[PDB]
């Protein structure tokens, strides 16, 4: 339970929009992860940001996603641009909350985003 | 003098009920609208949450 997320806009390929994991308060973390899954394929990774400053991206998403962390509103924002129809999926925010030394990410919450010309 | 006659109160205009819809769509189309269905012995159950 604890945290939560929803929202998102359906846009045409080549657009730009800001996915936001809507904040649920101040939570202890060291790694925020944007992650995407579409039916018919293995659930794949998008990008991780680190409280220290480390930033990792998947190989297929270069130059199209920008990840940023806002510690006042404690939310991670993904600005997505130059879209192609392979991003049609639902996007999840996985946490890092230390459980025994890390684990139990709260990626239950999802945001369905489909990019299409029609 | 000054006398107190009655008491005045504001009445609610419209009643509003909201529970959190907040979620994803739901995996139903892939079950009912699926092209192929499993056999009656290799049973296909899809999990929904
Ligand atoms: C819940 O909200 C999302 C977006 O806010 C919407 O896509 C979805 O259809 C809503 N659910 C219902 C049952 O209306
Ligand atoms: C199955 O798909 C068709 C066309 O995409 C649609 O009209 C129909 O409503 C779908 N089935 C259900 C149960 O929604």
């Amino acid at each position: 339970v604890q945290l939560q997320e929803s929202g998102g806009g359906l846009v045409q390929p080549g657009g730009s929009l800001r996915l936001s994991c809507v904040a649920s308060g101040s939570v202890t973390f060291n790694s925020m992860g944007w992650y995407r899954q579409a039916p018919g394929k293995q659930r794949e990774l998008v990008a991780q940001i680190t409280a220290g400053g480390d930033t990792h991206y998947a190989d297929s998403v270069k130059g199209r996603f920008t990840i940023s962390e806002h510690r006042g509103k404690n939310a991670v924002y993904l600005e997505m641009h130059s879209l192609k129809p392979e991003d049609t999926a639902v996007y999840y925010c996985h946490l890092q909350v230390p459980f025994l030394g890390g684990g139990y990410d709260y990626w239950g919450q999802g945001t369905q985003v489909t990019v299409s010309s029609g | 003098g000054i006398y107190q006659t009655s008491n005045f109160r504001v009445q609610p205009t419209e009643s509003i009920v909201r529970f959190p819809n907040i979620t994803n769509l739901c995996p139903f189309g892939e079950v009912f609208n699926a092209t192929r269905f499993a056999s009656v012995y290799a049973w296909n159950r899809k999990r929904i949450s």
